RNA sequence: UAAGGGCAGACGGUGGAUGCCUAGGCUCUCGGAGGCGAAGAAGGACGUGAUAAGCUGCGAAAAGCUGCGGGAAUCGGCACA
RNA sequence: GCGGGGAACUGAAACAUCUCAUUACCCGUAGGAGAAGAAAACAAAAGUGAUUCCCUCAGUAGUGGCGAGCGAACGGGGAU
RNA sequence: ACUGGAAAGUAUGGCCGAAGAGCAUGAAAGCUGCGUAUCCGACAUAUCGAGCACCUGAGUAGCGCGGGACACGAUCCUGUGUGAAUUGGCGGGGCCCAUCCCGUAAGGCUAAAUACUCCCGAGAGACCGAUAGUGAACCAGUACCGUGAGGGAAAGGUGAAAAGAACCUCGAAAGAGGAGUGCAAUAGACCCUGAACCCGUCUGCCUACAAGCGGUAGGAGCGCCAGGUGUGACUGCGUGCCUUUUGCAUAAUGAACCUACGAGUUACUGUUUGUGGCAAGGUUAAUUGUUAAGACAAGGAGCCGAAGCGAAAGCGAGUCUUAAAAGGGCGCCAGUCACGAGCAGUAGACGCGAAACCAAGUGAU
RNA sequence: AUUGACCGAUGGAGUGAGGGCAUGGGUGCUAAGGUCCAUGUCCGAGAGGAGAAGAAUCCGGACCACCGGCUAAGGUCCCG
RNA sequence: AUAGUAUAUCGGUAGGGGAGCAUUCCAGCGACGUAGAAGGGAAAAGGGCGACUUUUUCUGGAGUUUCUGGAAAAGC
């Protein structure tokens, strides 16, 4: 699959680029999708619950009453979940919910979300571009001439580039992320996907 | 925690190639000249654990 | 999370204390007597759904003999004569003729007397 | 897609949950039965027990010894040698057959006779049989222990 | 017919559930630190206001005294009159 | 943290060896950590060289009214 | 501009953004306020050669008797009684001896990688939201109970703003009816909402010749609003529910009623199974690198599969049994890593309940 | 002939206080709503109909609805 | 349940298996609300069946929610 390249001004410069088919034309396996987005949703997890069980909580361990003669049901301490303000039974206890994928099922899931972004049509490769400054007015051209800023949109970049970064921080749809570390969830996350001309040949490489 | 093997079932099975239980007779120990040497010989072979108590030998050497 | 279905919990009471309505004292509005109530009650129902069936035949089969009583027979001879003869008019068309057009009964008892 | 996510047919299943009401079928008892020992907060089964008749793990006596001492060859038949070396080899070796993966570094080899070796190899493992080296020899090879 | 009683509805009483909310909890992460005291500690008693029970702050210099840096129109604690 | 003393209920479907447990608890006394630490060491003709901590080795070798139970090290991979 | 008591809402049209985190403001605010991004700041104080045989640790090593610690019912420690040698020495390699190998006791000191949270600062949560969450959101280790050690609660919400109701009427005044404030007073101080059990008044129908778990199935009349609704003359049938039992209307157990609370959960190690990845291979653990906890890439140690038989030496699609054979026994003639689920064991392990045992204290008012 | 009713492997159980009646018996007194076995059966875990009212006697195995019809055991003067 | 509409079958305690509803919170795509949200009273209508759902009206005066997937302090 090879796709027309852009400019900032959002014009075709002619200049085209090839997409490795065994990255974006796989057949999709869409339990191994939705296994990854469980894991990563699970690993976002911060397990800090608890409530306190009958060893836990502040009461002595006296009994109240004698066993036999009182006229009443029979009790022993104060702590009892029985009572009112007492012990509670089967709570939440502090958890990691973190489990295990095997590392090709995750490769596969990653060449699966974007084997959809590449059939839907929802890629566009656009011209490395650094600003001098950060400016948000600037980064908002760049969106506008895309025709990507009315939805959720992923820009992948090769580098740190720390100007673009604070250009596009305060835009609410707008999301960035380094080409190395691409994940299955925020592939699936947004509508639509610009990709660097030189964040392709980072991801052919390494996601191959 | 780890499952733990009970020590007397460790030094009395052994398993074999397709998963069967090797076993010991017992009655062979010390009083042996009234028994006959049928019963003696096939007292001295190995046998396996019968079906009906493979459940329990199995949990006593953690299902191996 | 804590979840506590306070709302469904009392919705699922309020339900059957509306059917419940008309009962006589506690029976009516205090919840675990009420329910006790209404259970037994569609014990009843299904029972008495079934004992339907047999109570309006019985009542059919009565008038029957009175009107064929008024016309010299009893209900077992005049059966035995519209089954001999092939009539195939039921118990319940029959009792509605006897007490409601008694001249169409008198020209039935006269196809077979 | 994260507004449209499905798992495969019959991977997920909901858990069973005992305790809660008739319609359910698993309430009032909770599929323990009426009484005894079973039936209570706590029980565990005791590994061994028979119900105090002398367990078999009793009844029957202990045997052998384990040597201190013992020396284990893992077992590489012919057929593999024969397969290994046309697919990847004239002159086969542990270290070669490590690099195939077909036996760990630190282990010893010893080479048996389950197939046929037609192929003319000189062959350097720790042990052989006598089946085993005889096939190679017949068929125009080599056998190095070492 | 109704001394009285039954059921239904309407409108109320009582009581404080439920919904919504938070001022307080619970489990942790990252960084620091790990003491105070014979130059009298921790913890207390008694006092201290124009007015002064109780808390807070303070100590017969007693809701406080003196400098230095900050800051700019209100202020005499909770807390009113 | 390191020292000095030190239970029983409980398990063994009874109980005394054993277990609970060198725990609870009592007492003495440090530091920001403490203890350990530089081979009268491991290993097995092949080698590694102080101590500490993590993953394995391994529920293995052993130990045990050889019952209930208890349970290493060598070697390898790490932090430093 | 509209709705509104009140715009921050909605509809137009603008603008800022390294600031679209948040909280407050008469409803839900990037542009109203405090802030946020970013940048800039301290008078103080605090912190950051040959030979030679001279030496090389003594009541010590070692030993007997009795104990203790080591995974352990040769090695280490010692209460009691004893007791060496000196480099050709001494100690260890699981009784012991020989040989070989390793090492130098009876002197000492040392950072890091490890353990913890009374506390300070900055943060977070598929954690609670007033019978919950700490015993304690308020006043809390308080009130209260006990000689004492000690035990130990209940209790949040008017309204945007007190604007917290001047004045009149009935009353001796408590209480109310008005007036007024307010979007609202059926928001009026115990004040948001305002359920049940329980308690009244009114209206409709029935009821003083009638006898049983109180309903259910039929069925006139009457009263309301076009065939719905309230009631129910008269008739048929009908000994509550739970639990425990061979069997309960049982005169066996249990509950005054309502509202709220209340009992198979989680971790780890296995095993079976549904669904997936890879496949004669499968898979990483601790940990490391980059980026900004996560994410991505490394990390192959180890584990399982891949050959079995034999107590073992050992032989090997065979092996063991035999003096040998034949016979006979056991073998030969798709796994692994995960996700969900069932079950098992270890943990209090579905919940409540003993009589008791032990330790350290408090008591002879 | 037979709606398939039997067996193996493997995951999960509950039960291990029974009872009445008929037949063959022991015991007892040719007593017991007694007790201990065997063979069926029903109650247990089973409603409906007859027996006035009865766990297991006689008839009969309830998917739901019906103001349809035929029958079983047992009945047809009235309550019915 | 078998065969692909036909035949059979559908009383049940201990117990085994299958398929669902409601509750709290989360992710995603989206909606509703001072021209009246949640809660509370009344009424009507739905569901192979049910756990339950929907609509109208009074009170109330600020939050609520469809579907797909996920996790439980998940029902007296
Ligand atoms: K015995
Ligand atoms: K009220
Ligand atoms: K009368
Ligand atoms: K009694
Ligand atoms: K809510
Ligand atoms: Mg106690
Ligand atoms: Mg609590
Ligand atoms: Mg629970
Ligand atoms: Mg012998
Ligand atoms: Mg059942
Ligand atoms: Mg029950
Ligand atoms: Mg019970
Ligand atoms: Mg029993
Ligand atoms: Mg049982
Ligand atoms: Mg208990
Ligand atoms: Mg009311
Ligand atoms: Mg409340
Ligand atoms: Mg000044
Ligand atoms: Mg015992
Ligand atoms: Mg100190
Ligand atoms: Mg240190
Ligand atoms: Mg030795
Ligand atoms: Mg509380
Ligand atoms: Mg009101
Ligand atoms: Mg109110
Ligand atoms: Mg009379
Ligand atoms: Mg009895
Ligand atoms: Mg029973
Ligand atoms: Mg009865
Ligand atoms: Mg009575
Ligand atoms: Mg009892
Ligand atoms: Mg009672
Ligand atoms: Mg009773
Ligand atoms: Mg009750
Ligand atoms: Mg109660
Ligand atoms: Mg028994
Ligand atoms: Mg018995
Ligand atoms: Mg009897
Ligand atoms: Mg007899
Ligand atoms: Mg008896
Ligand atoms: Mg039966
Ligand atoms: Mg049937
Ligand atoms: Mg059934
Ligand atoms: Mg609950
Ligand atoms: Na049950
Ligand atoms: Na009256
Ligand atoms: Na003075
Ligand atoms: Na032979
Ligand atoms: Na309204
Ligand atoms: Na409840």
């Amino acid at each position: 699959m090879e796709l027309s390249v852009y400019n900032i001004k959002g014009e075709d410069t002619g200049k085209k680029v090839v997409l490795d088919d065994s990255i974006f034309a796989i057949e999709p396996n869409d339990h191994a999708i939705y296994l990854d987005v469980k894991q990563y949703m699970a690993n976002q997890r911060q397990g800090t619950h608890k409530a306190k069980e009958r060893s836990e909580l502040s009461g002595s361990t006296r009994k109240l009453i004698r066993q036999k003669g009182s006229g009443g049901a029979r009790r022993g301490d104060i702590n009892s979940p029985l009572l009112s303000g007492g012990a509670r039974v089967f709570g939440p206890r502090p958890r990691n919910y973190s489990f295990k994928l095997n590392k090709k099922l995750k490769a596969l899931a990653r060449r699966s979300a974007l084997s959809y972004k590449a059939k839907n049509n929802e890629i566009i490769v656009v011209e490395d571009f650094n600003f001098d400054a950060p400016k948000t007015k600037a980064f908002k051209a760049i969106s506008a001439a895309l025709k990507v800023g009315e939805k959720k949109v992923l820009y992948v970049l090769p580098e740190v580039n720390k100007n673009v970064y604070l250009s596009a921080r305060n835009l609410p749809n707008t999301n960035l992320i380094l080409a190395n570390l691409i994940n299955t969830y925020t592939v699936l996350a947004s509508k639509n996907l610009v990709l660097t001309e030189r964040s392709v040949a980072v991801v052919n490489e390494l996601f191959k | 925690p780890k499952l733990k093997t009970n020590s007397g079932a460790k030094k009395r099975f052994a398993l074999t190639g397709t998963g069967k239980i090797k076993r010991k007779h017992a009655f062979k120990s010390h009083i042996l000249t009234k028994k006959t040497k049928k019963q003696k010989r096939n007292l001295t072979y190995f046998s396996t654990v019968h079906k009906v108590d493979e459940n329990a030998v199995k949990q006593l050497l953690c299902l191996r | 999370p804590r979840s506590v279905n306070h709302v469904a919990s009392r919705a699922k009471r309020k339900r059957i204390l509306k059917l419940t309505r008309g009962y006589f004292g506690a029976r009516k509005n205090v919840w675990t007597v009420a329910k006790n109530t209404w259970e037994k009650g569609l014990t009843y129902a299904y029972r008495d759904r079934k004992s339907k069936k047999r109570n309006f035949r019985a009542l059919w089969i009565q008038r029957i003999n009175a009107a064929a009583r008024l016309e010299g027979m009893s209900y077992s001879r005049l059966m035995g004569a519209l089954h001999a003869n092939g009539i195939e008019i039921n118990r319940k068309v029959l009792a509605d003729l006897a007490m409601n057009h008694p001249e169409a009964f008198r020209a039935i008892v006269a196809k077979v007397k | 897609n994260l507004s449209s996510l499905k798992p495969a047919e019959g991977a997920v299943k909901s858990r069973k949950r005992i305790g809660r009401g008739p319609g359910s079928g698993l309430g009032g008892t909770s599929t323990r039965g009426h009484k005894g020992a079973k039936s209570r907060s706590g029980y565990s089964k005791k590994i061994g027990f028979e119900g105090g008749q002398m367990p078999i793990q009793r009844r029957l006596p202990k045997f052998g010894f384990k040597n201190i001492n013992r020396v284990e060859y893992k077992p590489i038949n012919l057929s593999v040698l024969q397969t290994l070396s046309e697919a990847n080899l004239t002159k086969i070796s542990v270290e070669d057959l490590i690099a195939a993966g077909l036996v760990s570094r630190n282990s010893l080899v010893k080479i048996l006779a389950n197939g046929t070796v037609t192929t003319a190899l000189t062959v350097e493992a720790h042990a052989f049989s006598k089946t085993a080296e005889e096939a190679i020899v017949r068929a125009g090879g080599s056998v190095v222990k070492l």
